[PDB]
């Protein structure tokens, strides 16, 4: 019991999980459109792709069209990358021309890594998109015996 | 005749000690305060809200 | 070793002869579920107490040391507490330690992780707004005569007249439970002041009981943690009592077994002198004794 | 150093291990274990103090808020604080019982000469460490104790010159003195543990259960036959203390000597001078 | 205080109006 | 840090409007 | 040589290519009190409206370049709020706006860094505390203040709302040119030209820094004194050590023939070793 | 401990005093005093570090402001900080010169194997203490070094679990990490002093000025005939380093190493300079 207390003091404890749940609507969003917002203090991109672009060669089935949710940031150095500027040449910042290939294919040039994925799920037919960070166990999870 | 098996035996005795001293007190403590629970409070609140709504 | 009871000093502790102190505990027994044997807090009582504090008591008092999320898992759920706390606003000037984290520059809705601040920016502003007296912080209000009973007794007990020779100036009221029996708080709890969410009738004793329960719940070493620690004390006491026989076995029985010796003494007359007794002996402290002692 | 003849026992790891593995203890009673009880509670005090020091920021304006914050967001900080306080109480009780037992047994001969001066020095260091922690509490009582200590220290210099500034500064609990006294508390506590270990190693020369020689030559080995008895007696003492505390200190109480600790330095600049009351061990 | 590990340690995400 | 020996040690005298 | 972090902005003009003169960086120089006074005046009139100095107090520049009463009046012309306080420890009990005092930190007129960014179009006016860690040091402020004359090259594509500056990182800055002729009105009558205002404000800002600043020239003088003391102590250390060793080594040795018939029973059967306990049972058996 | 045969010498106060009183040193030169240079700078580092620790609040959001405020409100805090930094530099220089001299002299022999292992252990502890001190600065460089150390720890533990939490909580400089790392810095520095004393005791067995034997049998006494030489040689080295730094580090200086230390961990979060630059001793 004494050793348990000593180790638990150093390891800390997570009393409860903070709320990061948030919903957005893309029902009125026309197909082939991009939208930038801020979720939990970070700029993120919501895109409604099309079948023609998808065939051009992780993915949400919002009706006929396909929707991708990413975090708007340049991984090598801080940016707000500008989309729709050159398609395959899109997703580019001022500092470097290393594009982000319109998708999560990562490797394009000097910039390393790709835009990190965001835990999300589309729960209406194609309109309502819920997003919240992934939940991890933080046992012990019981604060009161009675 | 195998000292590490005897140490496992001692660990088992400590386990039995802990559970004997732990389980009954927790059981009676939880049985004593069943009516003082957040679930009971929420049940009463929901019943009152339903009554006030259909009033 | 014996102390009087009619001098106002309970059990020899002097300094509190100017107020009523023993009503809750010594002279009369006020029942609180969390202070009984194998008892715990009442969730509905703490809930109603927080409602009372948020609607009336929080307009003047504060609990700077503590935040709203103390009530999770025992009184409120995260979402309902979130809306209820969001009913109030906070400012950057409220923060005791406004580091780089608080980047706001205007009022915003409060969150459950915010410290429970009064509407005033400072204690001096509180004093100015309340006619020169400061509504005391409730963070450590447990250190008052009879604690939770102190809160309840102060909330009640506005039903007496001062005796001859005692004058109550304007802006002050007579309350035997407050120090010097003169308080700057007007009577707050009136019948039906707060509409409970659970439909419990709202009387002055009921609201005082609920708010006392909530304030005591927020305290340290006497709130929201004491009952489980008393249960732990009971478990450890049971463990010690059950382990007593084996300790006795080992220690005392082993000593009694080891002391069951047989001794025999014989006559030795074989003509050998005890030179080892006459010319023997060692002492570890000889380095200290030598040169100094017995020369 | 020509007046020094050496050390009674040179403190080496291998020699300590050998000495404690072949050390023997004569048959005794419960009245002759207060020293080992004190050793146990000193070790517990060191551990709990380390646990507490990993959370105390030496800023007088942040200490109460940090103490409140660490209680709700951790599972064992308040348990270790309670352990640390109860260990102080047990240390005082055991040390005073030990001193009274020695005085009654009349251990005032040249063979007990060594064990007395070291014990008294340990007692003074223990009281100094207790005072340092009490000041670290950072309440009105802490301020009163600091002011009293500063005045008594200045009386040595007759009130001329600010010779106290290096430790007490302006005789108030500001950040500089808080940092200095906290670090001093930690370091002096560990030095206290070392001094107590030296004093306890200085015991074996004349060790007796009672004042009467028993004439017995066989004695038990310490590692198991005596350590088990020491631990069991510690358990029994803890049980008695628990019974007395449970049936003597009801909660809540009408009045307490700890109500003078409500005032926080800085936050409350008004002091209730009527109910000035220290802990029971500085009450005399 | 909010700078602790269980709190918002280094204030990477700030509490602000943003908008 | 405004609570220092050279600064306002314990804010016995406070800055108020 | 070898500093590959900075490749775009202009860095070496102040110190390497060209020798800008600052009195505090002369061999035995110090700060110019009038220059620091005018620099604080310029900072109060223009620079302090956006930047601020969180880590520094106004009671700097005291006993040098300003007096207590005049500094008190000049800072009392400013305003401060409880929301500005980085850490209110029950001292700041005011619940409204009040005049600043010389013992107050040099806060910007904004409550927060995000508020400053929102006011200034998304870019934060950098705090002038620890601004000494910019290319050129003290020369950075002067270069940035006087670097609005050059034209961008072909294909530079200066963004809307920004401006071109050789000394700022990536050649593009979000600060419009601030120093113009006659912007300030110096108390001592000094003409107010752009280079003069830049020189004064640079002197003041460099005076505000920790390692290089109000303390540095006295530290350099102390270094000179200690170096002179070491140079003067050089001969006596040589005397003692080397001369004493040479005198001690002036020995005379004599070896004679001993043939008295006594065997060397002490060379044989002799010798003690401090690490014999380490060698015994382990080595050479 | 049947496999242990004891220690070379006892660390008793009287024994140490007598040993250093009777110690004799042979005739030497500048290239055989780097050990004493390291000893003297360790003592200076201890004193300067204590003076610095009496002013550092372990709150990461208060460290830069406290550092700035203590400089203007005192007379020697910045001087002691400068002494601490230059002492770290001189410690690294002297330790590496000493190690290089030993390697050149080819001291990998059995009769001085004991004096080697203790030296390497003291060196490794020195590296750990330097890392903790570097972390204590609370800048972007400190954050980078902490992240590197935490990632090395995680890779050693195969990236499973959170075994680094007890020391590096979230791989970032919050107050929980800062308090623990500061206290570790302090205690491990004092342990470094003790280990250095141990290594200095283990040196006299095989001490040589050069690799080639000199047959001289007369030696100077250490207390004054050699301590004076050691102090004079330290003055020599300090003067040479002063000349070199004056002729190699002019002011003002553009485009320097210290430009990554501008940002603070809390104050500046939107700026991270890609081109990181450590100190010259962790650069390899
Ligand atoms: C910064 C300066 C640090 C101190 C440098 C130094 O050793 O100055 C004394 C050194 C002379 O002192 P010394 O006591 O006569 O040393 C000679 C040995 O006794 C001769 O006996 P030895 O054979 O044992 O030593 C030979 C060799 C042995 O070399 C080593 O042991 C190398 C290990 C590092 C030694 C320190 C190097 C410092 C510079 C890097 O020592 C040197 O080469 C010393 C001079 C190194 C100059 C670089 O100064 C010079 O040689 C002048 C500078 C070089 C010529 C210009
Ligand atoms: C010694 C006097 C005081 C006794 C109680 C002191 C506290 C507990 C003892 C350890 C010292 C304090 C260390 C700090 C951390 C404590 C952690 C802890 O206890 O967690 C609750 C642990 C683990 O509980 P858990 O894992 O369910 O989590 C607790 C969850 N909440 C927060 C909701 C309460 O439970 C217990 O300790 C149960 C009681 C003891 C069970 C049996 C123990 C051994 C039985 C034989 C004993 C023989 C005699 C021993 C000597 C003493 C005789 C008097
Ligand atoms: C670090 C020191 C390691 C060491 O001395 O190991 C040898 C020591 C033994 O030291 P020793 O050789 O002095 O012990 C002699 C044997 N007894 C213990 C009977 C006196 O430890 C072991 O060999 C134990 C190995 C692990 C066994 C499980 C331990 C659980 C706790
Ligand atoms: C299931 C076991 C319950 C306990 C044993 C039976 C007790 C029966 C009588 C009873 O209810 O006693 C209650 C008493 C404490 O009650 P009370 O004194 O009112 O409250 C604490 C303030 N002094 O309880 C006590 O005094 C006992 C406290 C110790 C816990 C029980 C230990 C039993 C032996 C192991
Ligand atoms: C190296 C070679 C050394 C050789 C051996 C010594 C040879 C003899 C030298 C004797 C003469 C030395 C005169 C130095 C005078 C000086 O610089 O004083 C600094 C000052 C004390 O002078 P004072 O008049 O009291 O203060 C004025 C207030 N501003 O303030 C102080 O002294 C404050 C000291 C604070 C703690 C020390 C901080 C560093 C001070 C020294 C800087 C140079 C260090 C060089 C490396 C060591
Ligand atoms: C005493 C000083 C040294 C302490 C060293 C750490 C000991 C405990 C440990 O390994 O902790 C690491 C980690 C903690 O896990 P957790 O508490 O969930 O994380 C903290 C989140 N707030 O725990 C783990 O990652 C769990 C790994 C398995 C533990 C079971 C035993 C097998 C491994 C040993
Ligand atoms: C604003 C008008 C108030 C409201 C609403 C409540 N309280 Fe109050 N309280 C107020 C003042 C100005 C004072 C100080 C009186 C003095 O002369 O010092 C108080 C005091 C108390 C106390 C006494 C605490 C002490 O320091 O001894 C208590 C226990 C108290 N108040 C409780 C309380 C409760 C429970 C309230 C909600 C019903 C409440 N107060 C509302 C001002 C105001
Ligand atoms: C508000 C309109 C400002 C006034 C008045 C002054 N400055 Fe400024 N400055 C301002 C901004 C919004 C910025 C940030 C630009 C960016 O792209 O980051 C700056 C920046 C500077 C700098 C550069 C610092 C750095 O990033 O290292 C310097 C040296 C500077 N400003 C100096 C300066 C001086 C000397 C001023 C008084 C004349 C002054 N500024 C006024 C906004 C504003
Ligand atoms: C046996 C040695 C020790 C004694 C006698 C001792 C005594 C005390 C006392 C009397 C207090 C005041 C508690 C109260 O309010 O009643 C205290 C608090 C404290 N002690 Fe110790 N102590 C010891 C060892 C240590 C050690 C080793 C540390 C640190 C490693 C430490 C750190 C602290 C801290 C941080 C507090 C304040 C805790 C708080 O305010 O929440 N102590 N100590
Ligand atoms: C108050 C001052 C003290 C004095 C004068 C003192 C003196 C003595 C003496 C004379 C003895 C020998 C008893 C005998 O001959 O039978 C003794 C034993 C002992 N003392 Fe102390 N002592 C003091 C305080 C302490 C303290 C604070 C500790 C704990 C650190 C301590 C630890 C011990 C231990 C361990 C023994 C051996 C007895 C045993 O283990 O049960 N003493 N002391
Ligand atoms: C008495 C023991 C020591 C104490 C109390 C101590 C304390 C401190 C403190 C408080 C700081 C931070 C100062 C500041 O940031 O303003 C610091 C910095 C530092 N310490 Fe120590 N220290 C000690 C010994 C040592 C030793 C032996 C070393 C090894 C060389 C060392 C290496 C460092 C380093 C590298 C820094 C960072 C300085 C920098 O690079 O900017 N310290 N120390
Ligand atoms: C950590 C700082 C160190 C200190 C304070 C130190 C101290 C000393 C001292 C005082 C000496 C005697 C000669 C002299 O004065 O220079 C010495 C010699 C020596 N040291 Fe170290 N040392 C250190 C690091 C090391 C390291 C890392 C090693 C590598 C194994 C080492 C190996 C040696 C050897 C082989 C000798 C020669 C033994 C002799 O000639 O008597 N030392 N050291
Ligand atoms: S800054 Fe975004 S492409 Fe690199």
């Amino acid at each position: 019991l004494y050793a348990m207390g000593v180790i638990g003091r150093l390891n800390g404890w997570k009393r409860y999980e903070r709320d990061t749940y948030s919903e957005v609507d893309i029902g009125a969003l026309p197909p082939g459109e991009v939208m930038q917002m801020v979720w939990n203090g970070t700029p993120i991109f919501i895109r409604r792709l099309t079948s023609n672009e998808v065939k051009e060669e992780i993915l949400s089935d919002a009706g006929n069209t396909k929707v991708i949710v990413v975090s708007a940031v340049c991984t090598h150095l801080g940016c707000i990358p500008i989309p729709y500027l050159g398609a395959y040449k899109g997703y580019v910042c001022i500092c470097h021309g290393s594009v982000y290939d319109k998708f999560a294919r990562v490797r394009q040039g000097p910039a390393l890594l790709n835009l990190p994925a965001i835990n999300n799920s589309i729960h209406d037919e194609g309109t309502l998109v819920c997003m919240e960070q992934l939940k991890f166990p933080h046992e012990p999870s019981q604060r009161f015996w009675a | 005749y195998y000292p590490f098996l005897w140490q496992f035996f001692i660990l088992g005795t400590s386990f039995v000690w802990f559970h004997v001293c732990y389980d009954p007190w927790l059981a009676i403590y939880q049985a004593n305060n069943a009516h003082r629970s957040l679930e009971t409070a929420l049940t009463k609140e929901k019943a009152h809200k339903k009554k006030l709504a259909e009033q | 070793f014996i102390y009087r009871d009619d001098i106002g000093a309970f059990w020899g502790i002097k300094g509190y002869e100017e107020l009523v102190t023993e009503v809750g505990t010594h002279k009369g027994h006020n029942y609180w579920p969390q202070f009984s044997f194998l008892g715990t807090y009442d969730s509905g009582s703490v809930r109603r107490g927080f409602q009372v504090f948020a609607r009336n008591c929080g307009n003047c008092h504060g609990m700077i040391y503590k935040k709203y999320d103390y009530l999770l898992d025992k009184a409120y759920r995260q979402l309902e507490l979130a809306q209820m706390v969001s009913d109030f606003t906070i400012h950057p000037a409220h923060q005791h330690f406004k580091q780089y984290y608080y980047q706001e520059w205007d009022e915003r809705d409060r969150v459950i992780c915010d410290h429970i601040y009064p509407p005033y920016f400072s204690q001096d502003q509180a004093k100015n707004a309340n006619g020169g007296v400061w509504p005391t912080d409730f963070s450590k209000i447990k250190l008052r005569p009879g604690g939770i009973n102190y809160i309840y007794n102060i909330s009640t007990g506005y039903h007496f007249t001062p005796p001859f020779g005692m004058d109550v100036p304007k802006g002050k009221y007579f309350n035997p439970y407050f120090d010097h029996m003169i308080i700057g708080m007007p009577r707050q709890l009136v019948d039906g002041l707060v509409d409970y969410d659970d439909g419990t009738p709202a009387s002055t004793p009921q609201m005082a009981y609920d708010v006392s329960n909530f304030i005591n719940f927020m305290q340290r070493r006497v709130g929201y943690k004491r009952p489980d620690k008393m249960v732990r004390y009971y478990m450890v006491f049971t463990g010690g009592l059950l382990i007593l026989p084996f300790k006795y076995f080992k220690t005392k029985a082993y000593y009694r077994n080891l002391l069951s010796l047989r001794w025999e003494m014989y006559a030795v007359r074989d003509g050998v002198y005890y030179n080892h007794f006459k010319y023997g002996g060692y002492n570890s402290r000889a380095y200290q004794f030598r040169g100094y002692f017995w020369a | 150093m020509e007046w020094n003849k050496g050390t009674y026992m040179s403190t080496s790891i291998k020699k300590i291990v050998q000495y404690f593995s072949v050390m023997t203890v004569s048959f005794h009673d419960i009245n002759s274990l207060f020293g080992f009880f004190t050793f146990l509670t000193i070790a517990s005090q060191l551990v709990s103090g380390t646990m507490l020091a990993f959370s105390l920021v030496p800023e007088p304006m942040l200490i109460p808020m940090v103490r409140e914050e660490e209680d709700v967001e951790d599972l064992y900080t308040d348990d270790f604080f309670w352990l640390h306080e109860r260990g102080v109480d047990m240390l005082f009780i055991f040390s005073y019982f030990h001193l009274f037992r020695k005085i009654y047994l009349n251990n005032f001969e040249y063979e007990q000469e060594a064990a007395w001066k070291s014990g008294v020095f340990t007692f003074l260091l223990f009281q100094v460490v207790v005072f340092l922690g009490l000041v670290l509490c950072c309440t009105h009582l802490s301020d009163i104790t600091l002011a009293i200590a500063a005045n008594l220290y200045d009386t040595f210099f007759a009130g001329k010159g600010k010779f106290y500034w290096w430790i007490f500064t302006s005789k108030e609990l500001n950040t500089d003195t808080i940092i200095r006294l906290a670090y001093l508390h930690y370091v002096l506590a560990f030095f206290l543990a070392y001094l107590g270990l030296i004093h306890g190693v200085d015991m074996h020369y004349d060790w007796k259960n009672e004042s009467s020689m028993d004439g017995l030559e066989t004695e038990m080995i310490w590692f198991d036959e005596a350590l088990s008895n020491e631990l069991g007696a510690m358990i029994e003492i803890i049980l008695i203390v628990m019974i007395v505390c449970f049936f003597m200190y009801p909660e809540p109480e009408a009045l307490s000597y700890e109500f003078f600790m409500w005032g926080d330095i800085g936050f409350i600049n008004d002091v209730r001078f009527l109910s000035v009351a220290p802990h029971w061990y500085f009450r005399p | 205080m909010e700078s602790r590990s269980y709190m918002f340690s280094l204030a990477k995400k700030r509490s602000t109006l943003a908008a | 840090a405004a609570a220092r020996a050279y600064k306002f040690a314990l804010a016995k005298a406070r800055a108020a409007a």
